[PDB]
C-alpha cells in the first residue's frame, strides 16, 4: 500500500501496481492491482548485432526480427524501434559472440553531416 | 525434576517414578529451548566470515 | 500449468541433467532428488495418516517449476509462459546484478562450465555428507520420540496396582475397580494432553517453515531477488527447488566477485 | 482389525448421500468397493479421469459429487509444453489489469475469564 514492491507474489499474482486497503471483521482485505502480459507472439531474436566490424548490444531492451527487418523493443510490451547507435552500445568485435547477425546500425548524425 | 518435587526424600521419589517419564519429558524440552537461545544469537550476530 | 522441457537439451553449454527428471527410475526423480530421498504404536489406538500428495505428485511440481524456469525465466510466475533463449536469460539476470550484458556473451563458455561443474559439486557434497539433511531428519526424529513416549506410558501404573486394566478387572471387584481405574484414567489422559500440546506447539515451527518456504519458492525460483542473504550468499541470479522426504531443497545459483585490484579513484572529473 | 470410519459427504443442501472409508484396512476385512492406500473407500465409484480436488481422501485420491458420489486421481494442472529454441522470444503486444483479493485475520476476541 505505501509503495511498489518487486516481491514476487507478495502483492498478488502479475506485475504489482499498487494496492488498496479495507476494513474487515477482526481482519483487513487488500485489493492488489497487478499488471498481467496478455497477447504474446513469437520472433526471432539475437544475442547481438554485428556493424561495421563491431558487436553491438541493446542498452534497454531486446533484438527481434519479424522474419525481415531486425528491431529493438523493450521486453513487457512489444514496441519496435529502429536500431540505432542511441538505444545500442558496442562491446568488441563479432568473432565472440555466439549468435550474432549481421544487420545495418543506423548512426542519426551521419545524414545531418 | 526430581529435586524441585522431592528435594532429598527418597519416599517421594519412589512415588514419583510411578509417573513413568514425565520428569525426562519436561528436562528434554528446557534443554531444547536453552540450546535455541544460542542459535538465536548466533544467527543474528555471526553473519560474517 | 506442468510445464515440461524439449526433447533437445540445447541451453548454450548449460547442464540441468542433476536437476532434471531421470526417465529411467520408475519415480521420476531427478539424480540429485533421488539421493536425497535414500537419505532421508498401531495396536494403542495411535495411527498415521497418509499425505494427500504423493512423492510422485510432489515432483511433478517440482518439474513444472524446472521447467518454466528454464524455458521461460520468470515470466511464467507473473503471466503466460514466454520463450526465450538460455543464454539470454542470463544476460538477463547479469543485468539484474549490475553486471553488463555483454560479460555473459563474451565469457558464455566460462560461465556455462563453471556453473555445471558447480551442480556437480552438489552432488557430491551430498553423497558424502552424512549431516547433510539433518534438519529434515531433526523432524522425524522428534517424532518418533513423542510417540514412544507416549506408548512406553501406558506401561506406567500411576499409583495403580497395576499399569495393566486386565489385571484389575479379573483381580478387584467394582467398589475398587473404580478407585483402581480412575488412578490409571488420570495418567493415560494427562500422558495424551502433554503429547497433544507439544504437537501444536511444533506444528506452529513447521509452519512457520513451510511458510519461508513458500517464499522462497515465490521470490528465489519465480523470480530475482534483491534480498540480501534471502536466496544465497552473493549475487542472486536464479534458484532451483528440489522436493525431499517432509522438505525442499533449494539450490541457488549466486554471482560472486572473484580477483580484485586496487585502483586510484575520485569522485568526479 | 480396527480403525477410524470417516464418511465423505456432498452437504445436505445438495444430497443424502454419504461414502464411507475405513481408513488403513483392507477391503475384504470391512465386512462400489475402491481400495486406496488411504483405506477401503465404499460407495464411491471410481473413474479414470481426474478432476481438481474437491474431498481429499489421500495419497492422490480425492472424492466428489457429480447423480454419484466418485473417487479419482486428482489432478495437478494442464499440461503445456513451451516452444523453446535458441533463437525465438515471445513478447506481449498487450496488457490487462488485473485485481485481485487477499484476506488476512488480523485480531480475535478479547475474552476474559473469572
Ligand atoms: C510459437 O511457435 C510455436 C511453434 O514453434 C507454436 O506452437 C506456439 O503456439 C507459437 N506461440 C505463439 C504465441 O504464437
Ligand atoms: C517487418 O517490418 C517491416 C517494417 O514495418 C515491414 O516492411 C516488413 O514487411 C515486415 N516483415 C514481415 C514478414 O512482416
Ligand atoms: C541453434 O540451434 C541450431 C540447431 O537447431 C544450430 O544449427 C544453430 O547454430 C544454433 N544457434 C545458436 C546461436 O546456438
Ligand atoms: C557477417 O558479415 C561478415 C562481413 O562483414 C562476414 O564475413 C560474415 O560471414 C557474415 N556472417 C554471416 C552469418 O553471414
Ligand atoms: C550433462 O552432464 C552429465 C554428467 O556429467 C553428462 O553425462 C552428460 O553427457 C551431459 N550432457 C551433455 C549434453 O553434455
Ligand atoms: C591494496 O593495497 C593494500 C596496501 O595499501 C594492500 O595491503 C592490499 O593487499 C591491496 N589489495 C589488493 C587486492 O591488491
Ligand atoms: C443452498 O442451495 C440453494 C439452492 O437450492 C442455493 O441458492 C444456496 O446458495 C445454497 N447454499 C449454500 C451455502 O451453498
Ligand atoms: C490386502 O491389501 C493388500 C494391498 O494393500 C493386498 O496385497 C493383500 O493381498 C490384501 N489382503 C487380502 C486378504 O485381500
Ligand atoms: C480403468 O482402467 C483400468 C486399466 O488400467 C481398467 O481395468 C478399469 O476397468 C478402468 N475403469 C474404468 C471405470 O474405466
Ligand atoms: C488489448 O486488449 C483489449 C481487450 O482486453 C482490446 O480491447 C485492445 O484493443 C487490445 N489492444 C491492442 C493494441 O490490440
Amino acid at each position: 500500500v505505501l509503495g511498489q514492491s518487486k516481491r514476487v507474489d507478495f502483492c498478488g499474482k502479475g506485475y504489482h501496481l499498487m494496492s488498496f486497503p479495507q476494513s474487515a471483521p477482526h481482519g483487513v482485505v487488500f485489493l492488489h492491482v497487478t499488471y498481467v502480459p496478455a497477447h504474446e507472439k513469437n520472433f526471432t531474436t539475437a544475442p547481438a548485432i554485428c556493424h561495421d566490424g563491431k558487436a553491438h548490444f541493446p542498452r534497454e531492451g531486446v533484438f527481434v526480427s519479424n522474419g525481415t527487418h531486425w528491431f529493438v523493443t523493450q521486453r513487457n510490451f512489444y514496441e519496435p524501434q529502429i536500431i540505432t547507435t542511441d538505444n545500442t552500445f558496442v562491446s568488441g568485435n563479432c568473432d565472440v559472440v555466439i549468435g550474432i547477425v549481421n544487420n545495418t546500425v543506423y548512426d542519426p548524425l551521419q545524414p545531418e553531416l | 525434576c526430581t529435586m524441585y518435587i522431592c528435594g532429598d526424600s527418597t519416599e517421594c521419589s519412589n512415588l514419583l517414578l510411578q509417573y513413568g517419564s514425565f520428569c525426562t519429558q519436561l528436562n528434554r524440552a528446557l534443554t531444547g529451548i536453552a540450546v535455541e537461545q544460542d542459535k538465536n544469537t548466533q544467527e543474528v550476530f555471526a553473519q560474517v566470515k | 500449468q506442468i510445464y515440461k522441457t524439449p526433447p533437445i537439451k540445447d541451453f548454450g553449454g548449460f547442464n540441468f541433467s542433476q536437476i532434471l527428471p531421470d526417465p529411467s527410475k520408475p519415480s521420476k526423480r531427478s539424480p540429485i532428488e533421488d539421493l536425497l530421498f535414500n537419505k532421508v504404536q498401531k495396536f494403542n489406538g495411535l495411527t498415521v495418516l497418509p499425505p494427500l500428495l504423493t512423492d510422485e505428485m510432489i515432483a511433478q511440481y517440482t518439474s513444472a517449476l524446472l521447467a518454466g524456469t528454464i524455458t521461460s525465466g520468470w515470466t511464467f510466475g507473473a503471466g503466460p509462459a514466454l520463450q526465450i533463449p538460455f543464454p539470454m536469460q542470463m544476460a538477463y539476470r547479469f543485468n539484474g546484478i549490475g553486471v553488463t550484458q555483454n560479460v555473459l556473451y563474451e565469457n558464455q563458455k566460462l560461465i556455462a562450465n563453471q556453473f555445471n561443474s558447480a551442480i556437480g559439486k552438489i552432488q557430491d557434497s551430498l553423497s558424502s555428507t552424512p549431516s547433510a539433511l539433518g534438519k529434515l531428519q531433526d523432524v522425524v526424529n522428534q517424532n518418533a520420540q513423542a510417540l514412544n513416549t507416549l506408548v512406553k506410558q501406558l506401561s506406567s501404573n500411576f499409583g495403580a496396582i497395576s499399569s495393566v486394566l486386565n489385571d484389575i478387572l479379573s483381580r478387584l471387584c467394582p467398589p475398587e475397580a473404580e478407585v483402581q481405574i480412575d488412578r490409571l484414567i488420570t495418567g493415560r489422559l494427562q500422558s495424551l494432553q502433554t503429547y497433544v500440546t507439544q504437537q501444536l506447539i511444533r506444528a506452529a515451527e513447521i509452519r512457520a517453515s513451510a511458510n519461508l518456504a513458500a517464499t522462497k519458492m515465490s521470490e528465489c525460483v519465480l523470480g530475482q531477488s534483491k534480498r540480501v542473504d534471502f536466496c544465497g550468499k552473493g549475487y542472486h541470479l536464479m534458484s532451483f527447488p528440489q522436493s525431499a522426504p517432509h522438505g525442499v531443497v533449494f539450490l541457488h545459483v549466486t554471482y560472486v566477485p572473484a580477483h580484485e585490484k586496487n585502483f586510484t579513484t575520485a569522485p568526479a572529473i | 482389525s480396527f480403525g477410524g470410519v470417516s464418511v465423505i459427504t456432498p452437504g445436505t443442501n445438495t444430497s443424502n448421500q454419504v461414502a464411507v472409508l475405513y481408513q488403513g484396512v483392507n477391503c475384504t476385512e470391512v465386512p462400489n468397493v475402491f481400495q486406496t492406500r488411504a483405506g477401503c473407500l465404499i460407495g464411491a465409484e471410481h473413474v479414470n479421469n481426474s478432476y481438481e480436488c474437491d474431498i481429499p481422501i489421500g495419497a492422490g485420491i480425492c472424492a466428489s459429487y457429480q447423480q454419484s458420489i466418485i473417487a479419482y486421481t486428482m489432478s495437478l494442472g494442464a499440461e503445456n509444453s513451451v516452444a523453446y529454441s535458441n533463437n525465438s522470444i515471445a513478447i506481449p503486444t498487450n496488457f490487462t489489469i488485473s485485481v485481485t483479493t487477499e484476506i488476512l485475520p488480523v485480531s480475535m476476541t478479547k475474552t476474559s475469564v473469572d
